[PDB]
């Protein structure tokens, strides 16, 4: 009878993995298994992670085939990949990322080997593409009622675990099914590697090529786009012709919620293109 | 001329997006279309027809 | 790049889009009911006409 | 039981089709290989049987595992290109014995030399010493002669053997009507 | 054929991967990847891939190990669960292209359909862009040179479709957007000149190099194309495009009317508001 | 409040509160009775020995590490430290209780003597790659090593840290390459400025912890460029929480000049530096009278993030200690600080937690001992900062907290004239 602070660790491998699996998730039930290493009690790392070909069953004990699970597991041990399983995954689309009877009867089933038993639930089907906040979850144990729930230690990370704060979920459903903080990782590689990657996803080939295209679209183009932004100009000062009056009468009190200001910089913002421009076709005009 | 409504069969209405493979051709009004349920594009049309006219 | 497709109509009144899949059709592409179907997919597996309106079905059934 | 890799080397040169000899030998040789793979399946069905020629572009035809059921069918088209390669044939399985499953499996590769060896004596010597460092039990099998059968390949396999207490043997073959499959295993190598 | 590629990032970070598993050896050679695709539209769009234990000789280079069962069976598994991308070509991860690529890749010619080449860097230390698309085809060549493979580059672009991009940007919170104004255009109108200077500076060193010290033909034909469009810029003396600095210029002069215009009303409500809070805050606070 | 008065009565009302439940809530019960008494040579070991001197084998084992970590509370910088026999109590195999409660008891009761054994066996101990007992170590190692400046260990613990995974690892040898730099303000400029630069978050606050103690009594107006350089301009809220912290120790000389360029951070961006600031106006007013962070708490206790609230109410249980009503108008605080233990139904499990600990701040050795950052001279106190930094590190390990009563500095005077 102990329990510790446990904390999931979350490479880019894993999420990237259920992010393809998340377009792969369609309607119908998908099944995936994580792997990792176990080196202590309260930490856990997943590095490999796979998908599993659909079934008419769906999540459940009987679509998960031996030979098939040892057989890839076997083609990763005789490759470059000496981690055992750790838990499995899945995608609960529109009724919710809770946990049905089939699902919580195929974790009991499955966390006979491994104590920890990592269950996520990966559900970007409803979620905006704004933040791809997911949640790693726990079983808890049966005989654990009569003492208390969690006894986990360190309760910082709670109030970061408090982000998922549905009002029928999570305390909806917390009897006797609780969840557990998620952490990150990254490497110098990945952020060098990443990030230049993805630096030169939004950059040019030579980064060379695109400039000259804009600097001379300034005198085509982007003429057409300083009329309208001057004919938009004009449509409010149109009214800022009528302002001074109401504040030559009032001067107490805001009643238009449009400022005026911010949107004319913002044009100011557009403007300024021709001014940074022009140096640019100085430089290609000089050598 | 890129997004316009589009009107259900079940009677909900939504708005779509034009995909970079079609053109406006088909994309006037008047033409009953086909709809995805991810991101809501559109793949290809739907002539109408009638009972008798099959 | 052929053009091929069919209108399905759902018991729950609700209208969807396919194309003509399935395996080889001899006596299919008919307008008839009792079809194959996955839960969200909505794909045509296996095709069998149906009755109902039993009154004319179940008229004398003797064998 | 035994535990051990097993990688042949079949010869896919126009040497193999001469009438003064087998009716074109490599369906005997390719027996032969029949008769040692089942042999070894009978003694321990875990050992894993690779598949590679030794023309000038080497292509594994099988990966090394112990279900010969697709390898049969393997041993046909043989493609019967080019006419020797001794260097890359070497360092194409010697090499990729450690992409093997089982690593407690020893090494043993064996090789069907039908056509006349192309390399000096210094690369004899030098190979030999790769293969005798590394320590790797080869069985060198030449099928057919033009000129003399050993005049250099002896000192290549004694200086290539080494470990003389149950070491490797060398299998030379006579002039002969008779089949192979006998002749190559009398020695211990088979069984 | 094909005019331009699109790769994903996830094959990249599956490079990274590459990186991640080798279990401090001290081998890093070349590992070569199978990398997968989508080859019935003509633009190809990599979606996932994976590997296989290659491993060369040290001293010879036409030694090259690769695996067909496993091949099978990885892509096998891979089309039961995924259907919808199929075998395309592979990628190594090493800077320079050896001989025996035409052997390497020869395999999965014959076997599967036309391969790309891409090649990257084991250190992500080039500013350039590390995907090159390199088509395996065979062309003719005007010298009189026998027909052999050749790799052409083609274009290349990356790109993430839906999720990729949510992921990347959630777990850099450090990049940013296109935020068109500012600091994303003087940025790049710093750090361009540098992103060309290291480009030409480390190209036309070595190029220079392989002028006088250069043989084993390197195609000098091009060459004659390469200084032929250097060559297509004779120093304009400027004379014709006068009136387009004119015409560049009086934008700039509309540039000056606006900002000069707009902020001049925006300081209405500035420099009114300090006066009429102030001088009602300070009479009204006492 | 039983700090000091050795007073075990109250918790000899009963048996069934304290040992109800197998966890690590007894070795903070036990650190706490360590807490309760000191300054013993025979009682201390007597009394941890009579709880079970039956058969020599304790069913919970942290009743054992929670008397070798409160043995280490009660020698703190004693000369008749007993370390001889905590080597050979050391060297004992057991899991973790006496690497861990042992490491923190054997280092804190040899703090400052810059001994190669405990170096050596501090070595010894971390090489095992666990993250608690390495944690322990570094904690230890940082205390032992006050002033010795050893070549080889630093570039030891900072190789030893990259080559590892745990947090917990990174984060103890971060408090113990922080602690080890004391009066190195020409030395550690290129060691700080080169390690500011490091991928790693934990190593980031690592080199403002380290730089905290190097650069106290405001002697450097350079490092607080670097320190809110990267606590406004890093995206991670690790250093930016950690980073004021430092600010705090450099500027505790002047009171009134803090609130004044934290007000700012009171309600920052996000909540992070909020509850960072809020730590900041906790150690930089302690012990003094300055309404500039008493009049800015009121907006610090409501609001509806739990971190701030947190920090709001420690931050303003530091300054209502040694203080009366008929001086300032505490009764706001009082009343709101109050009314957290009867509001605690409607609130977050932590708010209560950090409520009531607040609440036994005021309450601690019965109003009669305080603290103080600095002496009477104006030097400050190591074990003060030491004890107020470690006393704030209880965000990732609570238990760390028990070193509170290695600041605690009584207030009274002395007219002894003979010492019998
Ligand atoms: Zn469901």
């Amino acid at each position: 009878a102990v329990d510790t602070a446990e904390q999931v660790y979350i490479s880019s491998l894993a999420l990237l993995k259920m992010l393809k699996h998340g377009r792969a998730g369609v309607p119908m039930e998908v099944m995936g298994l994580m792997l990792g290493e176990f080196v202590d009690d309260y930490t856990v790392r997943v590095i490999d992670v796979f998908a599993m070909p659909q079934s008419g069953t769906g999540v459940s004990v009987e679509a998960v085939d031996p030979v098939f699970q040892a057989k890839m597991l076997d083609m990763l041990k005789q490759t470059g990949r000496p981690e055992m399983v750790v838990g499995w995954y899945h995608s609960h689309p529109g009724f919710g990322c809770w946990l049905s009877g089939v699902d919580i009867n195929t974790q009991q089933s499955f966390e006979a080997l491994s104590e920890r038993a990592v269950a996520v639930v990966v559900d970007p089907i409803q979620s905006v593409k704004g933040k791809v906040v997911i949640d790693a979850f726990r079983l808890i144990n049966a005989n654990m009622m009569v003492l208390g729930h969690e006894p986990r230690q360190t309760t910082s990370n709670l109030g970061h675990l408090n982000k998922p704060s549905i009002q029928a979920l999570i305390h909806g459903l917390n009897r006797h099914y609780y969840s557990i903080t998620i952490n990150y990782r990254k490497n110098e590689l990945e952020q060098k590697m990443l990030l230049n990657l993805h630096k030169k996803s939004w950059m040019e080939g030579l980064t060379l090529q695109d400039y000259s295209e804009h600097c001379k679209h300034n005198e085509s183009v982007v003429k057409e786009m300083l009329e309208l932004a001057k004919n938009y100009n004009k449509a409010v000062e149109e009214e800022d012709k009528m302002t001074p009056e109401q504040l030559a009468i009032k001067n107490v009190g805001k009643q238009d919620p449009k400022r005026h200001l911010e949107e004319h910089v913002d044009v100011l913002m557009t403007s300024n293109i021709v001014q940074c421009l022009a140096a640019m076709l100085d430089t290609v005009v000089f050598k | 001329e890129e997004k316009f409504i589009v009107k259900a069969t079940n009677g909900p209405r939504y708005v779509v997006g034009c995909r970079r493979q079609l053109d406006k051709s088909k994309l006037k009004p008047g033409t009953r279309v086909a709809l995805d349920m991810t991101t809501l594009t559109i793949m290809r049309y739907l002539p109408r027809e009638v009972d008798p006219l099959v | 790049r052929k053009g091929k497709c069919a209108v399905i109509k759902t018991s729950t009144r609700q209208t969807y889009f396919l194309p003509v899949i399935g395996l080889v059709d001899a006596e299919k592409l008919k307008p008839g009911d009792l079809v194959g179907v996955n839960k969200d997919s909505y794909l045509i597996l296996e095709t069998l006409p149906t009755e109902y309106d039993s009154r004319v079905k179940a008229m004398e059934v003797d064998e | 039981m035994v535990l051990e890799s097993t990688m042949v080397c079949v010869d896919n040169s126009e040497y193999m089709r001469n009438g003064d000899f087998l009716p074109t030998r490599l369906q005997a040789q390719q027996d032969a290989v029949n008769i040692v793979c089942h042999s070894k399946t009978r003694s321990n069905p875990e050992n894993n049987v690779g598949l590679i020629t030794l023309a000038n572009d080497c292509e594994v035809l099988t990966t090394l595992t112990p279900d010969t059921g697709r390898i049969l069918s393997k041993l046909h088209t043989v493609q019967p290109k080019g006419k020797i390669t001794f260097c890359t044939g070497i360092r194409v399985a010697h090499l990729a014995l450690k992409h093997r499953q089982g690593k407690n499996h020893k090494m043993r590769i064996i090789a069907f030399v039908g056509s006349p060896v192309e390399d000096n004596e210094k690369d004899l010597v030098k190979l030999a010493k790769r293969l005798k460092k590394e320590k790797v039990n080869v069985d060198i099998i030449n099928f057919g002669e033009e000129e003399v059968n050993t005049e250099k390949l002896t000192a290549f396999v004694n200086t290539l053997n080494g470990k003389d207490g149950t070491g490797s043997h060398l299998v030379t073959v006579p002039p002969g009507p008779s089949l192979a499959d006998a002749l190559i295993s009398s020695p211990i190598l088979a069984g | 054929a094909v005019q331009k590629v699109v790769v994903h990032p996830l094959v990249l970070l599956s490079v990274v991967d590459h990186f991640n598993r080798i279990g401090k050896v001290g081998n890093q050679k070349r590992v070569v990847g199978v990398l997968l695709g989508s080859w019935q539209k003509k633009v190809l769009d990599v979606s996932n891939s994976f590997a296989v234990p290659f491993d060369e000789d040290d001293k010879d280079d036409s030694v090259w190990f690769l695996d067909h069962d496993y091949l099978e069976n990885m892509y096998g598994m891979f089309k039961k669960v995924n259907a919808r991308e199929r075998i395309v070509g592979w990628y190594h991860t090493g800077p320079k292209l050896h001989k025996n690529d035409i052997a390497i890749n020869e395999l999965m010619k014959r076997y599967c359909p036309n391969s790309v080449l891409v090649i990257i860097d084991v250190k992500p230390k080039d500013l350039g862009l590390p995907t090159e698309a390199y088509i395996s085809v065979e062309e003719v060549h005007d010298d009189g040179t026998p027909t052999s493979k050749t790799f052409e580059h083609v274009t290349s672009e990356i790109g993430a479709e839906e999720a990729e991009e949510v992921g990347v940007e959630h777990l850099l919170r450090d990049i940013k957007d296109t935020t068109v104004g500012t600091l994303s255009q003087r940025i790049t109108n710093q750090v361009h000149g540098l992103k060309g200077l290291n480009s030409k500076l480390l190209d036309i060193r070595s190029y220079l190099e392989k002028v006088a010290t250069g043989k084993l033909p390197i195609n000098h034909q091009i060459i004659y194309q390469l200084q032929d469009v250097f060559n297509l810029l004779p120093d304009v003396s400027l004379q014709e495009f006068v009136k387009a600095f004119y015409l560049k210029t009086n934008d700039q002069m509309v540039v000056v009317y606006l900002a000069s215009l707009i902020r001049s009303v925006v300081a209405l409500h500035n420099l009114i508001n300090n006066k009429i809070a102030n001088r009602d805050a300070e009479k009204k606070e006492g | 409040m039983h700090c000091g008065t050795t007073s075990d009565q109250f918790l000899r009302d009963n048996l069934e509160w304290l040992a109800r439940a197998t966890n690590w809530a007894k070795f903070t019960a036990t650190a706490s009775l360590g807490v309760i008494h000191k300054g013993h040579e025979k009682e201390a070991l007597q009394l941890m020995a009579t709880y079970l001197p039956k058969d020599t084998s304790p069913g919970s084992a942290y009743q054992e590490g929670g008397g070798l970590y409160a043995l280490g509370l009660i020698h703190a910088n004693h000369g008749g430290d007993i370390i001889d026999y905590l080597l050979n109590q050391l060297k004992n195999a057991s899991n973790d209780i006496v690497r861990h409660g042992g490491s923190l008891g054997l280092g804190l009761a040899a703090m400052g003597t810059a001994r190669q054994d405990v170096y050596d066996l501090l070595k010894t101990n971390l090489y095992q790659d666990d993250a608690v007992t390495g944690e322990a170590a570094g904690l230890a190692l940082g205390l032992v090593m006050l002033g010795s400046k050893n070549a080889q260990a630093i570039e030891d613990m900072v190789g030893y840290a990259q080559e590892t995974q745990h947090e917990k690892i990174l984060r103890g040898l971060a408090v113990g390459i922080a602690l080890v730099m004391y009066g190195r303000m020409e030395e550690a400029d290129a060691l700080i400025e080169s390690l500011c630069r490091d991928k790693d978050p934990i190593l980031r606050r690592s080199g403002m912890y380290t730089v905290a103690m190097a650069y106290c009594g405001s002697g450097n107006n350079k490092a607080i460029r670097r320190l809110l350089h990267v606590a406004v301009s890093d995206v991670n809220d690790d250093v930016r929480r950690a980073a004021v912290e430092s600010l705090g120790f450099i500027l505790f000389r002047t009171p009134e000049q803090c609130p004044s360029v934290v007000s700012l951070l009171s309600e920052s961006y996000n909540p992070h530096v909020r509850y960072g600031a809020a730590m900041a106006l906790g150690i930089c007013c302690a012990g003094t009278g300055n309404k500039e962070a008493i009049n800015l708490l009121e907006p610090m206790t409501n609001d509806p993030v739990n971190y701030v609230r947190q920090g709001a109410l420690i931050a303003s249980a530091l300054i209502m200690i040694q203080q009366t009503e008929i001086t300032c108008p505490k009764v706001n605080q009082f009343r709101q600080l109050y009314s957290k233990v009867i509001n605690d139904k409607h609130d977050d499990v932590m708010a209560k937690f950090g409520a009531i600990l607040a609440q036994g701040i005021l309450d601690a050795g019965g109003h009669n001992v305080t603290i103080s950052l600095q002496s009477r001279t104006g030097h400050t106190h190591m074990p003060s900062v030491v004890g107020v930094l470690v006393f704030t590190q209880f965000w990732f390990w609570f238990p760390l907290s028990h070193f509170l009563s290695l600041a605690y500095t009584p207030t009274c005077v002395i007219g002894l004239n003979k010492d019998l």
